[PDB]
């Protein structure tokens, strides 16, 4: 969630220019981003983000049952940057924007915005009212070309903050060896007893339910090796933009 | 029992997250912030047998909105655990101490 990176994140934009939701969100799916190509000081702009995805895709929900995806984004402008004040916005753009609530990242970060989880089948397609600041108004702005980056997710997402995978990813085995028992839960779930007869040892894996394993008993399982099949069917992905500041003159 | 998931700000936590009713009282989940919020009781820790969906959410209906809320009407007595779907991992979940 949105909420996982600015809780333990400081800037949401890595070293190696990965955003920071790839470290849980691990399925890469695209993302576009439609910004004007220059715009004038104190002027409100609109940056439209799509995180596209086959909409007759479900997922598993954290209990097992197969549902909808959500949407969430993070916007990445220049200082200076910020989101569009309600007195500055269009009615014709009031309808555009819904009802989201567009956060900062952190309250001394407004020029990072992060919006989610938001319903997929309504926002695929996000648009951010920001407003271009004006050089005669900041000294550290200036009329020249910046960088907008964005980062899209749509799904559940596989890592917990406390480094736990959720039931939204693959199970693998704990050891190699052959499958002695498949204990089928009753109210959903697996149990999977492994013995390990290289090293005398036996394991039991526990699957979670959602999922489907592709393994059975007496059958000869590597470590590592896939359990069930991968229910993910959402993904990030990262976008780049860049917008031109542009003097009134010439 | 008035249970309000999300804090004022960003806190995704049960408040309270552990509570004691008894049979004929309603539970409530309302979701202020870090929607959704939706819970669902595991079959681990019930006391009686009973279905999970029974006392549990389903796919569509999920509380996304903030202001929805999930009463569950209980009546056995025991000790149920109930953890939010979108953040069991998390750390945010309660339990039903009936009796
Ligand atoms: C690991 C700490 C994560 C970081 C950092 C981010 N997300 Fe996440 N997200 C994560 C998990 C494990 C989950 C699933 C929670 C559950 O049990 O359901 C999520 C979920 C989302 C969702 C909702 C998906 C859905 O309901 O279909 C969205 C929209 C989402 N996350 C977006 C998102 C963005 C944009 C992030 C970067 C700012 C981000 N997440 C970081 C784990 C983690
Ligand atoms: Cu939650």
């Amino acid at each position: 969630y949105p909420i996982f990176a600015q809780q333990n994140y400081e800037n949401p934009r890595e070293a190696t220019g990965r955003i920071v939701c790839a470290n849980c969100h691990l399925a890469s799916k695209p993302v576009d981003i439609e910004v004007p190509q220059a715009v004038l000081p104190d002027t409100v702009f609109e940056a439209v983000v799509k995180i596209p995805y086959d909409m007759q895709l479900k997922q598993v929900l954290a209990n097992g049952k197969k549902g909808a995806l959500n949407v969430g984004a993070v916007l990445i402008l220049p200082e200076g940057f910020e989101l569009a004040p309600p007195d500055r916005i269009s009615p014709e753009m009031k309808e555009k924007i819904g009802n989201l609530s567009f956060q900062n990242y952190r309250p001394n970060k407004k020029n990072i915005l992060v919006i989610g989880p938001v319903p997929g089948q309504k926002y695929s397609e996000i648009t951010f009212p920001i407003l271009a600041p004006d050089p005669a108004t900041n000294k550290d702005v200036h009329f020249l070309k910046y960088p907008i980056y964005v980062g899209g997710n749509r799904g559940r997402g596989q890592i917990y903050p406390d480094g736990s995978k959720s039931n939204n990813t693959v199970y693998n085995a704990t050891a190699g060896g052959i499958i002695s028992k498949i204990l089928r839960k009753e109210k959903g779930g697996y149990e999977i007893t492994i013995v390990d007869a290289s090293n005398e040892r036996q394991v039991i894996d526990i699957i979670p339910r959602g999922l489907e394993l592709l393994v059975s008993e007496g059958e000869s399982i590597k470590l590592d090796q896939p359990l069930t099949s991968n229910p993910n069917v959402g993904g990030f992905g990262q976008g780049d933009a860049e917008i031109v500041l542009q003097d009134p003159l010439r | 029992v008035e249970v309000l998931l999300g804090g004022g700000d960003g806190s995704l936590a049960f408040l309270p997250g552990d509570f004691s009713v008894a049979s004929g009282e309603e539970i409530v989940f309302k979701n202020n912030a870090g929607f959704p919020h939706n819970v669902v009781f595991d079959e681990d820790e019930i006391p009686s047998g009973v279905d999970a969906a029974k006392i549990s959410m389903s796919e569509e209906d999920l509380l996304n909105a903030p202001g929805e809320t999930y009463k569950v009407t209980l009546t056995e007595k025991g000790t149920y655990k109930f953890y939010c779907s979108p953040h069991q991992g998390a750390g945010m979940v309660g339990k039903v101490t009936v009796n």
